RNA sequence: GUUAAUUCCGAUAACGAACGAGACUCUGGCAUGCUAACUAGUUACGCGACCCCGGUCGGCGUAACUUCUUAGAGGGACAAGUGGCGUUCAGCCACCCGAGAUUGAGCAAUAACAGGUCUGUGAUGCCCUUAGAUGUCCGGGGCUGCACGCGCGCUACACUGACUGGCUCAGCGUGUGCCUACCCUACGCCGGCAGGCGCGGGUAACCCGUUGAACCCCAUUCGUGAUGGGGAUCGGGGAUUGCAAUUAUUCCCCAUGAACGAGGAAUUCCCAGUAAGUGCGGGUCAUAAGCUUGCGUUGAUUAAGUCCCUGCCCUUUGUACACA
């Protein structure tokens, strides 16, 4: 990457990414039955599965 | 004018320039490894980040 | 020909499973492979106060984050390395493929 | 024969200081007699020819390991910085004094600047160091 | 104090009650026997159970156990 | 209350006493010589070095903290 | 010298321990004498492993005290070595024998304690410990604020303790404790 | 040399301040105000002096030479950074001042601060810590 | 509060749990802070198994 | 002909010293210099202890080269002290009979266990609320 | 009876259980054995340099291997073997083999304090204010003020020391940023120093860096004198950071040279790599460690016990206490 961040900051940034993700979806999907997230970071694609109860909602 | 006095104080340094990324307060900031967040919210979200009290 | 896979992970046994799976893939696809070279691990240490305010006994936390980095050198063209790294990856391990 | 590592170093640096006294063409700076050798030292040295003794020590350090520039010289000649009412710490030595030592040893060929930075020691200096090592060996025998 | 707890002692009594023929006097033999027959998660608990098995087998060779 | 007024250099009588009685002492060390003769410790060290230069005392073990001298050989 | 051991230049043998009460607790003869009083450690692990520590090592360990000198064992090995030199050049005997006689003479045979104080006779290991503490304290008190060095003071205190001429601080405190215990019994 | 020589001065007198002849020269000069250990070693090094001698064996024309070197630092090749009056306010001369003009220029600097009525001069007139110290907990033995 | 905690506890025991602990803290039946606690089943507190054998909310 | 290379490590608290024995003459050197100049010189007879206990006949046929890193001065001295003795014991176990190895092991053990068995004592971690591992800060009442 | 333990043995109107302790996780050590390695090396060779066949090289390059390097699976220690004590049960002590025959921390039950935090929160009820604002922005000051007392710490009171040279050894670590404007620095010149000027390296086992750290070791100077101990106070000057240093931000040079001569009643912390001495990293940091948190070096005295004081945990007893 052109910015060339270190792995020390990169894993910390991924942790803060997961934390802000979990907090935002906890605030937003609270009435719909939120239960968690699971993010698979592949090259050029980012799969990010909401794990929730009421899928229709 | 007001545009030349509203935000003309230099904010290039100090603990008043940086803040938490949760509380946006200016005390007890963890700037180490680019956390840039207070120690209370660090204790709150250390399990979500990956920090764990092994020893 | 000399392509370098760098595997960085927080969990230990998942990273061991990933590097062993890459070893088994190189053994099945019949190429000269080096052993999984371990780097010295990094222990990210944070020491904060337990109390949100300042009024209490002087107790201190020890938040640890251990990160691990293995590397595997391959003697193979690029398409073989892409076919190996495309299959069977799990979220705990980050893969960096260097051509040179 | 023998090397300098079989030789006791404490009299060896004084023997090479006497050798530099015998030679006498290192082209010493003008400010030798009055300067203090570090920011953490307090006084001037008791010895009047400390420059030759430290050039001897520089010669044997560059014999043991090369590529040592001015920062490594301040690292080997650092010490305690007695801060008075505050606790003491490590302090590096003066840069310019070891710089003039390296300029003297580049003036008369005992060291030579090496690629990728630093000073290495020339075979002429290695010859002189092993001859005076044999001299201190014959003196202690 | 090197005092064995109830999770060691009752499990060791069940092991000796079910597998008296397999177990023996030697610690490094009946330790591996208890490892085979019993699902023990940790080596330290496994060593405690095997040691109390050896001690109860010494009690059995000395006399009757209640 | 008490003050030690030790001699910085030799008197004639003190120099004769150091030439007479000090090479007869079993302990020849500059602290003991300074205590017995009311002289400086540095003056005692220079005196024992010049007694080494003359050749009346025998060195046992020298050190940066304490030098040790004794008498000449008996036989 | 593979068979017999030399403590520096000093012989292991010809060290006669006079008191048979202090025979096992003085570890100086034929097994425990080494080349240097420095060692690795482990003597403070068990209770009576301290008795198997050699007495010159125990003096070396008890000498380093009072803040500025804690953890300078090479330095007090130098002190004990030059002190043994001064002991030989004054007395003309074995410095090890002089130190053993100093321990025997400086060790108090009784003390008093709260069971009003009642007097009781002390353990021989406690007596060795008290003697090593008292002669070191007297040597340090003689060396503090003085031209006379620590090696000269420790040599003079060991020689005065082996003589028993009541000029040593250790002998004086031993007589004081013995007199107080003779009184309150 | 080791015995007491002739004309042995027990106390030298230089610039209305006594000098202990028992003390070594580089430290016996330090009894004079305005000169310390560093500047004393600089003066004895710039002069041709064996510094192992005591302060009573050395000769009177040579101590006159020492007096001239101490009074004239620039003319005997001493740089400007060994001086205590670098870039003076009144005359602007790099100079070393000894043991009476030191106190004279000190009280003249206090008089200059009194004349300009600065906060620094006010704290000197009050008798308090002027370099920015915390007087809440310290400085009690001077004031009662 | 009581009926809601009973319903949540009965629902999770019907779903099947090793044990549970429902603590509702705050102000109840007045101004004084009263904290209710509903515990049944096998519930561990100490040690490394509390990291990955219980779920805490 | 055959290279009799024996590489044996020795450990103190932090200092690690690897001795290397071969077939050769009776010379022993540590970091490219012999044992006579390793400061501090008060522990010189400590360095001479295996030679003084075993004689020059055992060390006459063995040359020892030691590479050292880590620790402090006394740590490196006791590390090379343990390492050259363990290297000689391993060399005499591998290339000559086991009886002389057992006798030399008895001579070393009857002097000191430190020559063969390393000390497992290492630095205890410092805890919060104190300047050291066990010691605490000064508690202030009132 | 036993245990660090409501830990077990055994009695038994109790039986069956549960949390806690234990068990668990990490750390420390032992595995000349398995896996590994051009971001660690080893030893052999080929050269190069020097000394009189041999010795040194962190000088270069490559040949097998992992002992030193790092990290993975395993293993190893369990009162297992012996001698005694003990209902011959639970257990206790010593010894042989042995790297260990109590390494250290984390987690930590029920019940409660009207303990601290609204000044961590876009966690928040109620009250107050809400345009001449208790909202927000800017300039200056203050948070540092000094007759006084207390607390945590640093410097020391020196000769077991100070100064000046020489030798010689570490591990935790961290390091160029979303906003963010601020990194670690090798090497070459200028200057005594603080520092400045240019080429490079490093997103890190690559570069700083073999982290040439102190204490310590060796050799001079000092000579018991408030001394070359101690550096508080204060004057003059020179640099860096920042828009801005005055109430001296810090650092460097010269000079000035106070009390303090081992500290009363009182009291803190600790027993093995421990206390103490000693230095190095992270946090606060633009400039920045007398604090705190980790790490490394040197490294002991005394103790393997007791309820005497301070307290704590069981059983019995008494109570006119139950905000006890
Ligand atoms: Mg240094
Ligand atoms: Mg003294
Ligand atoms: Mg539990
Ligand atoms: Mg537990
Ligand atoms: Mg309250
Ligand atoms: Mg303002
Ligand atoms: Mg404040
Ligand atoms: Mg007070
Ligand atoms: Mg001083
Ligand atoms: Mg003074
Ligand atoms: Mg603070
Ligand atoms: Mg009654």
């Amino acid at each position: 990457m052109a910015v060339q961040i270190s792995k020390k900051r990169k894993f910390v940034a991924d942790g803060i990414f997961k934390a802000e993700l979990n907090e935002f979806l906890t605030r937003e999907l609270a009435e719909d039955g939120y239960s968690g997230v699971e993010v698979r970071v592949t090259p050029t694609r980012t799969e990010i599965i909401i794990l929730a109860t009421r899928t229709q909602n | 004018g007001h545009q030349q006095l509203y935000w003309s104080h230099p904010r290039k340094f100090g603990q008043g320039s940086r803040s938490c990324r949760v509380c946006s307060n200016r005390h007890g900031l963890i700037r180490k490894y680019g956390l840039n967040m207070c120690r209370q919210c660090f204790r709150q979200y250390a399990k979500d980040i990956g920090f764990i009290k092994l020893d | 020909h000399r392509i370098r896979i760098t595997l960085t992970s927080r969990n230990v046994k998942s990273l061991e499973k990933v590097c062993a799976d890459l070893i088994r893939g190189a053994k099945e696809k019949n190429l000269k492979v080096k052993g999984p070279v371990r780097m010295p691990t990094k222990t990210l240490r944070i020491t904060t106060r337990k109390t949100p305010c300042g009024e209490g006994s002087k107790t201190w936390d020890r938040f640890q984050m251990r990160i691990h980095k293995r590397l595997i050198d391959l003697h193979s063209p690029s398409e073989i390395v892409k076919q190996i790294t495309s299959i069977s990856i799990e979220p705990g391990v980050e893969v960096e493929v260097t051509i040179a | 024969g023998v090397t300098v590592k079989d030789v006791n170093q404490q009299e060896f640096v004084r023997a090479l200081a006497a050798f530099l006294k015998k030679s006498g063409k290192l082209k010493v700076p003008e400010w030798v007699d009055t300067v203090k050798l570090a920011k953490h030292k307090e006084l001037a040295p008791y010895d009047e020819n400390w420059f030759y003794t430290r050039a001897a020590s520089t010669a044997r350090h560059l014999y043991l390991r090369g590529g040592a520039g001015v920062g490594s010289m301040t690292k080997i000649y650092g010490g305690r910085q007695r801060n008075g009412v505050m606790p003491s710490h490590f302090s590096r030595g003066s840069k310019s004094v070891a710089r003039r030592v390296l300029q003297a040893l580049e003036g008369l060929k005992m060291v030579e600047k090496d690629q990728d930075g630093g000073r290495k020691l020339t075979p002429q200096g290695q010859r002189d160091l092993d001859r005076i090592a044999g001299q201190v060996a014959a003196a202690k025998k | 104090g090197r005092v064995r707890t109830k999770t060691v002692k009752k499990a060791a009594r069940v092991i000796i009650e079910k597998y008296y023929t397999r177990l023996g006097n030697d610690f490094h033999t009946n330790k591996r026997v208890c490892e085979e027959i019993a699902i023990i998660p940790s080596k330290k608990l496994r060593n405690k159970i095997a040691g109390y098995v050896t001690h109860l087998m010494k009690r059995i060779q000395r006399g009757p156990v209640r | 209350r008490d003050k030690l007024n030790n001699l910085v250099l030799f008197d004639k009588a003190t120099y004769d006493k150091l030439c007479k009685e000090v090479p007869n002492y079993k302990l020849i060390t500059p602290a003991v010589v300074s205590e017995r003769l009311k002289i400086r410790g540095s003056l005692a060290r220079a005196a024992l070095q010049e007694l080494l230069s003359k050749g009346l005392i025998k060195l046992v073990s020298k050190h940066r903290a304490q030098v040790i001298y004794t008498r000449n050989t008996k036989g | 010298t593979p068979d017999i051991k030399l403590f520096g230049k000093w012989s292991t043998d010809d060290v006669q321990i006079n008191d048979i009460s202090l025979q096992d607790y003085i570890a100086v003869k034929e097994k425990y004498a080494k080349y240097l009083p420095h060692s690795a450690g482990r003597y403070a692990a068990k209770r009576f492993r301290k008795a198997q520590c050699p007495i010159v090592e125990r003096l070396t360990n008890s000498m380093m005290m009072h803040g500025r000198n804690n953890g300078k064992k090479l330095m007090t090995v130098r002190i004990v070595k030059h002190a043994f030199e001064i002991i030989h050049l004054l007395t003309g005997e074995n410095p090890l024998q002089v130190l053993v006689n100093a321990i025997i003479n400086s060790g108090p045979r009784e003390d008093s304690t709260r069971i009003r104080r009642q007097a009781v006779d002390v353990s021989p290991l406690r007596r060795v410990n008290q003697a090593i503490w008292l002669l070191c304290t007297g040597a340090r008190e003689a060396a503090f604020r003085n031209i006379k060095t620590i090696a000269e003071c420790l040599a003079d205190e060991l020689i005065n303790a082996a003589k028993g001429s009541s000029n040593s601080y250790a002998i004086k405190k031993k007589d004081e404790l013995e007199r107080v215990a003779k009184s309150n019994r | 040399s080791l015995v007491i020589p002739e004309k042995f001065q027990h106390i030298l007198r230089v610039l209305n301040t006594n000098i202990d002849g028992r003390r070594k020269i580089a430290f016996a000069i330090t009894a004079i105000k305005g000169v310390g250990r560093r500047y004393a070693h600089v003066v004895l090094r710039k002069a041709d002096i064996d510094l192992t001698k005591r302060a009573g064996e050395l000769t009177e024309d040579e101590v006159e030479r020492v007096i001239t070197i101490m009074q004239n630092p620039r003319q005997y090749k001493i740089p400007d950074w060994f001086l205590n009056r670098q870039k003076d306010v009144k005359d602007g001369k790099y100079s070393q001042v000894l043991a009476n003009g030191l106190d004279n220029k000190l009280r003249e600097d206090l008089e200059r601060l009194k004349k300009i009525r600065a906060h620094r001069g006010l704290r000197h007139f009050w008798g308090l810590r002027v370099r920015g110290q915390h007087t809440k907990t310290t400085g009690r033995r001077g004031r009662t | 509060v009581r009926r809601a905690c009973y319903g949540v506890l009965r629902f999770i025991m019907e779903s099947g749990a090793k044990g549970c602990e429902v603590v509702v803290s705050g102000k109840l039946r007045g101004q004084r802070a009263k904290s209710m606690k509903f515990v049944d089943g096998l519930m561990i507190h100490s040690g490394d198994p509390v990291n990955y054998y219980v779920d805490t909310a | 002909g055959p290279l009799q290379s024996v590489q044996v490590f020795g450990r103190k608290k932090t200092a690690t010293a690897v001795a290397h024995c071969k077939r050769g003459n009776g010379l022993i050197k540590v970091n490219g210099r012999p044992l006579e100049m390793i400061e501090p010189r008060t522990l010189q007879y400590k360095l001479l202890e295996p030679v003084l206990l075993l004689g020059k006949e055992r060390f006459a046929g063995v040359d020892i080269r030691v590479r050292v890193k880590g620790g402090g001065h006394v740590a490196q001295i006791y590390a090379i002290r343990q390492s050259i003795s363990k290297a000689l014991v391993a060399y005499y176990q591998k290339y000559v009979d086991e009886a002389s190895k057992k006798e030399i092991k008895d001579i070393l053990i009857q002097y000191d266990r430190t020559l063969l068995v390393a000390d497992p004592r290492r630095c205890e971690s410092k805890k919060f609320g104190g300047p050291g591992a066990r010691a605490r800060y000064q508690k202030s009442y009132r």
